[PDB]
């Protein structure tokens, strides 16, 4: 009436929960790259000759 | 002598036909040989500023 060992299992399963992966976007920056310094539109002299 | 311009604070003549050497020498003059007026000595009784 006690407990006895029975026979070896013949396989394991092993359970996890997983996710997927998306699409490559790859969106790096909002407004991206270094955006270089630039002229003032017109400008004109700001400086004259005496005579 | 020709002068183009000459409001109050401003002249400019031409000084035609002179050397570097004098056009020079009038130059440093008026930068620091003309005499003016100015505080040299400052007396103060109160100063809570």
């Amino acid at each position: 009436g006690g407990l006895t060992c029975a026979s070896a299992p013949q396989g394991t399963l092993r359970i996890l929960e997983g996710p997927q992966q998306s699409l490559s976007g790859s969106p790096l920056q909002p407004i991206p790259a270094s955006p270089p310094p630039q002229i003032p539109p017109g400008l004109r002299p700001r400086f004259c000759a005496f005579g | 002598v020709d002068v183009v311009h000459m409001d109050e604070n401003s002249l400019e003549f031409d000084m035609v036909g002179i050397d570097a050497a004098i056009a020079n020498a009038f130059r440093r003059i008026l930068l620091a040989e003309v005499p003016t007026m100015a505080v040299e000595k400052v007396l103060v009784y109160n100063n809570t500023s």
